[PDB]
RNA sequence: GAGCUAGCCCUGGCCAGGGUGAAGCUGGGGUGAGACCCAGUGGAGGCCCGAACCGGUGGGGGAUGCAAACCCCUCGGAUGA
RNA sequence: GAAUGCCGGCAUGAGUAACGAUAAAGAGGGUGAGAAUCCCUCUCGCCGUAAGCCCAAGGGUUCCUACGCAAUGGUCGUCAGCGUAGGGUUAGGCGGGACCUAAGGUGAAGCCGAAAGGCGUAGCCGAAGGGCAGCCGGUUAAUAUUCCGGCCCUUCCCGCAGGUGCGAUGGGGGGACGCUCUAGGCUAGGGGGACCGGAGCCAUGGACGAGCCCGGCCAGAAGCGCAGGGUGGGAGGUAGGCAAAUCCGCCUCCCAACAAGCUCUGCGUGGUGGGGAAGCCCGGGUGACAACCCCCCGAAGCCAGGGAGCCAAGAAAAGCCUCUAAGCACAACCUGCGGGAACCCGUACCGCAAACCGACACAGGUGGGCGGGUGCAAGAGCACUCAGGCGCGCGGGAGAACCCUCGCCAAGGAACUCUGCAAGUUGGCCCCGUAACUUCGGGAGAAGGGGUGCUCCCUGGGGUGAUGAGCCCCGGGGAGCCGCAGUGAACAGGCUCUGGCGACUGUUUACCAAAAACACAGCUCUCUGCGAACUCGUAAGAGGAGGUAUAGGGAGCGACGCUUGCCCGGUGCCGGAAGGUCAAGGGGAGGGGUGCAAGCCCCGAACCGAAGCCCCGGUGAACGGCGGCCGUAACUAUAACGGUCCUAAGGUAGCGAAAUUCCUUGUCGGGUAAGUUCCGACCUGCACGAAAAGCGUAACGACCGGAGCGCUGUCUCGGCGAGGGACCCGGUGAAAUUGAACUGGCCGUGAAGAUGCGGCCUACCCGUGGCAGGACGAAAAGACCCCGUGGAGCUUUACUGCAGCC
RNA sequence: CGAUGUCGGCUCGUCGCAUCCUGGGGCUGAAGAAGGUCCCAAGGGUUGGGCUGUUCGCCCAUUAAAGCGGCACGCGAGCUG
RNA sequence: UGGGAGAGGGUGGUGGAAUUCCCGGAGUAGCGGUGAAAUGCGCAGAUACCGGGAGGAACGCCGAUGGCGAAGGCAGCCACCUGGUCCACCCGUGACGCUGAGGCGCGAAAGCGUGGGGAGCAAACCGGAUUAGAUACCCGGGUAGUCCACGCCCUAAACG
RNA sequence: CCGAGGGUAGGGCCCGUGACUGGGGCGAAGUCGUAACAAGGUAGCUGUACCGGAAGGUGCGGCUGGAU
């Protein structure tokens, strides 16, 4: 049957992705955050 | 005069269309549209405001003139007559003289070919548009402003019609189509008439699908929901309301006025609504 | 978090074939004029049968499954909300 | 040493289940240490509206070649989507960008919000929509509309020539639009040929044939031909298109009109460039100077912005054309020709799947295009087949029980059972024929029957063409033949009678409920005069609605028919400039503290003082409610009638043992041999009743009852047969569970149901196929029940707040 | 209560005897035939159907008879539901 | 041919009296109703009176024992459209007539459907009286309906 | 070939009968009221509509076969 993950490389982008998490306070935390725990991708890859 | 079908489906039974008579001209004036942007019943949040809207026929706004003293003593032609889907009145192409074209609401009785003017000079003719205080008492006007060129507010619907009662000051007694007895001012324009199709009122839906063309998605009863869901909800089996039958946000709603109290207005309503 | 699901918005697309035969129109009859009657034409419809497609009625299987909802038979809709 | 402890390791179950669609295999020859599993050949089978081909998304080297087999692959492996290495993706024209806008998003102006931020016109962004210039063939191990060959084309820059009032983000035209149906002419595609080309073939009884088999094209600029789309010409006036305007709009006159002219597109032809089979011989070569023609069928595609009808009335913007303003008219633009210039990204491969989503090489899920032929009425249905692609990554045997899927069955025919559950029956087309009832449509495929193949003979009409032959499409009459049987295989309704409920088509608890539930047209009440009511929001702002009482919000009822009674005392809502009550505020009789005092400070009665509530009315398709006892008729029984108590008023019509009736299987009637169900009645209705509508109602229903016919393995009552498993052998090899176990019966005993205690009985040691009585077998710290001063949803005239409104 | 699955049916039995039938008896208000009542006896047997979920019960047609109880109201790691 | 009378019919328009309601003023202790009363209404300012406004229905006097129509029936006034009828002249046609089963059309009131309208009146209904009772007669209310448009119904002491 | 008739299926008319139900006729001395005949104590009758134990009442219109 029709699973949850249908992945759509500019649904991925536009939601989840560098510019949306930068236009929002709580985006900006995530950035943050993650930075401060030293990951290596903060953000999904999308090959775009 | 509604059109019956004879009973080849279980609707067509019931079904009832418009006669279409009165319509001459079946495209509209390309000059004189834009996009009508449906909204669904949804605000600028994305939130329902509305309920049960949506999924309705596609339609162009046409562009109707509900001012006329733009143009004071330049008469016009009636071009056409065509059928709007924004709005239950049918409406009129005007080319005027001037070369300018512009829709109005079609009052009962125009005539392709016929001639209409507006302004204080005007005959009292059956299209024509004056300030209320140059029209005869007892005269039938329609597409009456409510204050001095804001715009026609009132009797815009098909069949409708305001009746001239009396003067005092600068003001007119207005019957409006709901009954009341108002004052407004005499300034403000009206045009002749009463709104064409009348027989709108005798138009049978007759099937489900008619009210989803139209936008209209299906209303469901609070007495259906539950208790999460409205006042009327819940109950093991069918339930009476058990308290006074109210909205879905808990204000009754069988008899509870709601006009605001000390509305500025009030001074010049003289008479509530009838029947 | 609405890449599942619910509703709406914008813009595209899809619905084999067969059946029934509304209004209207033409002619004919009829009448003072009409209604109305007959034949032909016509091709309406949340019309009928049935694939694609969308479903999920009954039964059987499956039950550490092929599958955290599947498989077979049968069954509903299929120009429309 | 225990925590259903935590982390790890290793056992048991066990050589057990399983090894993932029952589309299917066999042999020969190769390779290699090793072969059912890799490569080659022959034979068999499976898909063929796909299980073939082409796009898109998603995936991201999986593509090609060499060398490999530890692990991955459910077995094997020499093979591979695996390991190592090298190679491979080529564009002005295809897709996207350097173009346009849609929802939406963003947002100079502006608005709002403690902060963060929320809005917002223009504008900007935003595509699978608009717009825009490339077709055919060849080539590589791997890319091709990209390379190459042939023939075409677009834009930018510069120059030459001719022409013209040139000039825009401004004005205007255009772009520009639905659904159903559909004309003409074509094209795609297909069938046939006694005509054209071809390596061959003659078999096993016949055939050297008007024989078999194979093939008979594709692209193409200008012209030209056919078919279509689009489009009036001129003049005068002019105040409208937010400047101007010769343009557009409006008015008048003249001429043209289903035409024509001009323009645009499709198809055909067209210089030229290509392709070219079976067969045979090692992807190649030959065939081959291959031939490339005739007839028929024919789109849903094309001409297209075509036509008609209908109501639910069917994007925007740019390109483009025209008009002008600043300007500039040494310019500029237009047309033709010439040279030059023409960037960035994608392009491999999978793509109904072993490469995408499902933890798996997972019977599931995934949008668009092409999808051949024959027969069956048609068709994308069904059977078989082409091209193409597969036999589903464990096999070999055996021929038990039992299980699954399937075939048949004497006599009976629902006796099965909760129920004909299931499975039979019926089944397409043509013809004859078809009931109550009905809203006149229907009910209807009602029911029920007859026909159906092949051969010969005679003949009617239609298309193409030519009016004819040929081909092709609908028919009609007669005479015959064979079989158990002619929709001979496959696909393809069992029917009727009568209740309940819901009018109907629809919708729903994704994954135990599809229904009588929700919705629904329709009916009624009520709110709302527009800066509407109402809804979201602190707000700004939005929705409502660019709507205006024939409109919009809320509520209940639920097509239609005939109807919807009585109660306003209580609650609600509506009306009520009185009266009562009433907060802050006003007022200040009169007290109090302090100071020598002027003064400072404190308390404070009458009186005035809103909404709300009190009070007076109205109001039922507002919340709701609609009696009790006793007596009475010339047989009896029963009471039309009366008495009295109570209420706000005592249930009307219609219906009733009901989806409601307790007693109850009420009683009577029908149906049956027999009927707790069913249907029809009766009425002492425990406990129907009129928009939480009452009573009906044609049609409809995968709804729930009852009956009958048909026919059956449902059953009496079972038998046999098929395949996939179970079983045996070779390969790979789980699981929950598990205190340890050397784990028998009876009768007792025991915390009350003992393999484990007592007494007695029985019993050599160990397995394999089977069955399920026990191990209070496994699974899940009972979901029933209670308990906890545990939790959470929901309600209200519980308490107390808050939003909102007054 | 860190689960001892609960009504009815079906299938499959096995046991008790306070015996429904068949076998053996005494008493009788036992003439015969047919019964009544009690005693012994558990070897075997103890039908098909309509109604209802039913167990039970009622009914139809038969029968020698149409027994009544236990086995976790026997039996869901056997099925039904 | 020329004339006449008439509430004959259909459409649109329009005039005054009256009732009810609403607004203003003036004013006060009752009004109303009946056989007598009560319900009802009124100091929250009724009734009676004056000015203003809205809306519906019906047309006083003329009016008659009258007129018209086939019947049902038709009554303010105005205009338009239309029927029947009588008389004079003795002009035209030349028996072209009478009746009329079926058919068709008209058809008071009440009633029905779909819209609208709604002052007064008023089935049902509620209340007050009366009465043994009073599902009546009398009183205070009061919904259909009475009115308009279209479409049905087709009845009558449709009678002379 | 036709064919008595036999069979399957479906309709039409008529007769008899059916729980129960509807009114009707009749029947020496039942119960309730008093609608009509006199102005019958509300003049009556009437088509229709609604209501009520019953006769009846009431509304709208009509008739005199109404009295003074
Ligand atoms: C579905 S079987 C599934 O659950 C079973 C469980 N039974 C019980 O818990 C029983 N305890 C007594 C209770 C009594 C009642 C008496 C009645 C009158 C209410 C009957 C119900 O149960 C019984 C569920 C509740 Cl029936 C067993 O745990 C079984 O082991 C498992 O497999
Ligand atoms: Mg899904
Ligand atoms: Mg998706
Ligand atoms: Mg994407
Ligand atoms: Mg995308
Ligand atoms: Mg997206
Ligand atoms: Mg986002
Ligand atoms: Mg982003
Ligand atoms: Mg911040
Ligand atoms: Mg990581
Ligand atoms: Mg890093
Ligand atoms: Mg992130
Ligand atoms: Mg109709
Ligand atoms: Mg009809
Ligand atoms: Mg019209
Ligand atoms: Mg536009
Ligand atoms: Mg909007
Ligand atoms: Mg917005
Ligand atoms: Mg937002
Ligand atoms: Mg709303
Ligand atoms: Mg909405
Ligand atoms: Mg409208
Ligand atoms: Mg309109
Ligand atoms: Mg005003
Ligand atoms: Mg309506
Ligand atoms: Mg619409
Ligand atoms: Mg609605
Ligand atoms: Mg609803
Ligand atoms: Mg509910
Ligand atoms: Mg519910
Ligand atoms: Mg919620
Ligand atoms: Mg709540
Ligand atoms: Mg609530
Ligand atoms: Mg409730
Ligand atoms: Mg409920
Ligand atoms: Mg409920
Ligand atoms: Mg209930
Ligand atoms: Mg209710
Ligand atoms: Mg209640
Ligand atoms: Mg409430
Ligand atoms: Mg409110
Ligand atoms: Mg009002
Ligand atoms: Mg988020
Ligand atoms: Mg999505
Ligand atoms: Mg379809
Ligand atoms: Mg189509
Ligand atoms: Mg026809
Ligand atoms: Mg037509
Ligand atoms: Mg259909
Ligand atoms: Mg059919
Ligand atoms: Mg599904
Ligand atoms: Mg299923
Ligand atoms: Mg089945
Ligand atoms: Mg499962
Ligand atoms: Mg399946
Ligand atoms: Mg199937
Ligand atoms: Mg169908
Ligand atoms: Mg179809
Ligand atoms: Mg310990
Ligand atoms: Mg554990
Ligand atoms: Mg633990
Ligand atoms: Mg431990
Ligand atoms: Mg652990
Ligand atoms: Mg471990
Ligand atoms: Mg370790
Ligand atoms: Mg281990
Ligand atoms: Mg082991
Ligand atoms: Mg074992
Ligand atoms: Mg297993
Ligand atoms: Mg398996
Ligand atoms: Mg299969
Ligand atoms: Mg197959
Ligand atoms: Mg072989
Ligand atoms: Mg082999
Ligand atoms: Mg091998
Ligand atoms: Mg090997
Ligand atoms: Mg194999
Ligand atoms: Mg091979
Ligand atoms: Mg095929
Ligand atoms: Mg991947
Ligand atoms: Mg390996
Ligand atoms: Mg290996
Ligand atoms: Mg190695
Ligand atoms: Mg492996
Ligand atoms: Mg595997
Ligand atoms: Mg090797
Ligand atoms: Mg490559
Ligand atoms: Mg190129
Ligand atoms: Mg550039
Ligand atoms: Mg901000
Ligand atoms: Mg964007
Ligand atoms: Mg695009
Ligand atoms: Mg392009
Ligand atoms: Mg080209
Ligand atoms: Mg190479
Ligand atoms: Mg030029
Ligand atoms: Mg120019
Ligand atoms: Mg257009
Ligand atoms: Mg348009
Ligand atoms: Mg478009
Ligand atoms: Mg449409
Ligand atoms: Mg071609
Ligand atoms: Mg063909
Ligand atoms: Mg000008
Ligand atoms: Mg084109
Ligand atoms: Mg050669
Ligand atoms: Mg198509
Ligand atoms: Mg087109
Ligand atoms: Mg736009
Ligand atoms: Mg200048
Ligand atoms: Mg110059
Ligand atoms: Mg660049
Ligand atoms: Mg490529
Ligand atoms: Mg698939
Ligand atoms: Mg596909
Ligand atoms: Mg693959
Ligand atoms: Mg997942
Ligand atoms: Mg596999
Ligand atoms: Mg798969
Ligand atoms: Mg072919
Ligand atoms: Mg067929
Ligand atoms: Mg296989
Ligand atoms: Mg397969
Ligand atoms: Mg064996
Ligand atoms: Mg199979
Ligand atoms: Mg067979
Ligand atoms: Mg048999
Ligand atoms: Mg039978
Ligand atoms: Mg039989
Ligand atoms: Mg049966
Ligand atoms: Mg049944
Ligand atoms: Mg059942
Ligand atoms: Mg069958
Ligand atoms: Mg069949
Ligand atoms: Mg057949
Ligand atoms: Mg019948
Ligand atoms: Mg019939
Ligand atoms: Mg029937
Ligand atoms: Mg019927
Ligand atoms: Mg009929
Ligand atoms: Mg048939
Ligand atoms: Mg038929
Ligand atoms: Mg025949
Ligand atoms: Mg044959
Ligand atoms: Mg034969
Ligand atoms: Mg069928
Ligand atoms: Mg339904
Ligand atoms: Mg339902
Ligand atoms: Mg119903
Ligand atoms: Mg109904
Ligand atoms: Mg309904
Ligand atoms: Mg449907
Ligand atoms: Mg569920
Ligand atoms: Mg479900
Ligand atoms: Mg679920
Ligand atoms: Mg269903
Ligand atoms: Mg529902
Ligand atoms: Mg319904
Ligand atoms: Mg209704
Ligand atoms: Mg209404
Ligand atoms: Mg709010
Ligand atoms: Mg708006
Ligand atoms: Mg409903
Ligand atoms: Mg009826
Ligand atoms: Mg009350
Ligand atoms: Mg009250
Ligand atoms: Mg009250
Ligand atoms: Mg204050
Ligand atoms: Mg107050
Ligand atoms: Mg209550
Ligand atoms: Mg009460
Ligand atoms: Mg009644
Ligand atoms: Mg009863
Ligand atoms: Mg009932
Ligand atoms: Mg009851
Ligand atoms: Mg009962
Ligand atoms: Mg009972
Ligand atoms: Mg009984
Ligand atoms: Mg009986
Ligand atoms: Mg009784
Ligand atoms: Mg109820
Ligand atoms: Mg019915
Ligand atoms: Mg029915
Ligand atoms: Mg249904
Ligand atoms: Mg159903
Ligand atoms: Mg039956
Ligand atoms: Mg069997
Ligand atoms: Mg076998
Ligand atoms: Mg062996
Ligand atoms: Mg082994
Ligand atoms: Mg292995
Ligand atoms: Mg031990
Ligand atoms: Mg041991
Ligand atoms: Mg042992
Ligand atoms: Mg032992
Ligand atoms: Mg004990
Ligand atoms: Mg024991
Ligand atoms: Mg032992
Ligand atoms: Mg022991
Ligand atoms: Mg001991
Ligand atoms: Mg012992
Ligand atoms: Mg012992
Ligand atoms: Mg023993
Ligand atoms: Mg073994
Ligand atoms: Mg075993
Ligand atoms: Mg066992
Ligand atoms: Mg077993
Ligand atoms: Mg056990
Ligand atoms: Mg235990
Ligand atoms: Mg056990
Ligand atoms: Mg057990
Ligand atoms: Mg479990
Ligand atoms: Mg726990
Ligand atoms: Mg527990
Ligand atoms: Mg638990
Ligand atoms: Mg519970
Ligand atoms: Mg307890
Ligand atoms: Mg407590
Ligand atoms: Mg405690
Ligand atoms: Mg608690
Ligand atoms: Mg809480
Ligand atoms: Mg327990
Ligand atoms: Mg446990
Ligand atoms: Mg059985
Ligand atoms: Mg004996
Ligand atoms: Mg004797
Ligand atoms: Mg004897
Ligand atoms: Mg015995
Ligand atoms: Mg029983
Ligand atoms: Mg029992
Ligand atoms: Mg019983
Ligand atoms: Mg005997
Ligand atoms: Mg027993
Ligand atoms: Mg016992
Ligand atoms: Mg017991
Ligand atoms: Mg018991
Ligand atoms: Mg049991
Ligand atoms: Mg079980
Ligand atoms: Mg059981
Ligand atoms: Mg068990
Ligand atoms: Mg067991
Ligand atoms: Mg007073
Ligand atoms: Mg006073
Ligand atoms: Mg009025
Ligand atoms: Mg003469
Ligand atoms: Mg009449
Ligand atoms: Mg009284
Ligand atoms: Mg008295
Ligand atoms: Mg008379
Ligand atoms: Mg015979
Ligand atoms: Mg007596
Ligand atoms: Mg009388
Ligand atoms: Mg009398
Ligand atoms: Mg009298
Ligand atoms: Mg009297
Ligand atoms: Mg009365």
């Amino acid at each position: 049957m029709k699973r949850t993950w249908q992945p759509n490389r500019r649904k991925r982008a536009k939601t989840h992705g560098f510019r949306a998490r930068m236009r929002t306070p709580g985006g900006r935390k995530v950035l943050k955050r993650r930075r401060q725990k030293g990951r290596w991708r903060l953000t999904p890859a999308v090959r775009k | 005069a509604v059109k019956k079908f004879k009973p080849y489906t279980p609707s067509r039974r019931f079904m009832t269309v418009a006669d279409f008579s009165e319509i001459t001209k079946t495209e509209p004036e390309k000059s004189l549209v834009k996009p009508l942007k449906k909204t669904g019943g949804r605000n600028n949040q994305g939130r329902i405001t509305v309920r049960f809207r949506g999924g309705g026929h596609k339609r162009l706004y046409r562009i109707i003139d509900f001012k006329r003293w733009d143009k004071v003593g330049i008469p016009a032609k009636v071009a056409a007559i065509e059928y709007d889907p924004n709005r239950s009145a049918r409406i009129a192409l005007l080319h005027y003289v001037d070369g300018e074209k512009r829709y109005i609401i079609a009052p009962d009785g125009l005539q392709v070919g016929q001639q209409v003017v507006a302004g204080p000079d005007a005959p009292i003719q059956v299209g024509n548009a004056l300030p209320l205080r140059f029209i005869p008492v007892g005269t039938v006007v329609h597409a009456v402003e409510l204050e001095p060129k804001k715009g026609a507010k009132l009797a815009r619907a098909a069949g409708t019609s305001a009746q001239i009662q009396g003067r005092e000051g600068d003001y007119v007694i207005l019957r409006l189509p709901s009954g009341e007895l108002r004052k407004v001012h005499g300034e403000c324009y009206a045009t002749v008439g009463a709104v064409g199709n009348a027989d709108h009122k005798n138009i049978v839906l007759g099937k489900a699908g008619r009210s989803r063309w139209l936008g209209r998605r299906p209303h469901v009863r609070g007495a259906a929901m539950n208790p999460v869901d409205h006042p009327h909800g819940g109950g093991e089996g069918r339930a009476p309301r058990g308290r006074p039958p109210a909205s879905p946000w808990g204000w009754q709603t069988k008899g509870l006025k709601t006009r605001k109290r000390r509305k500025p207005s009030s001074r010049f309503i003289i008479a509530r609504r009838k029947k």
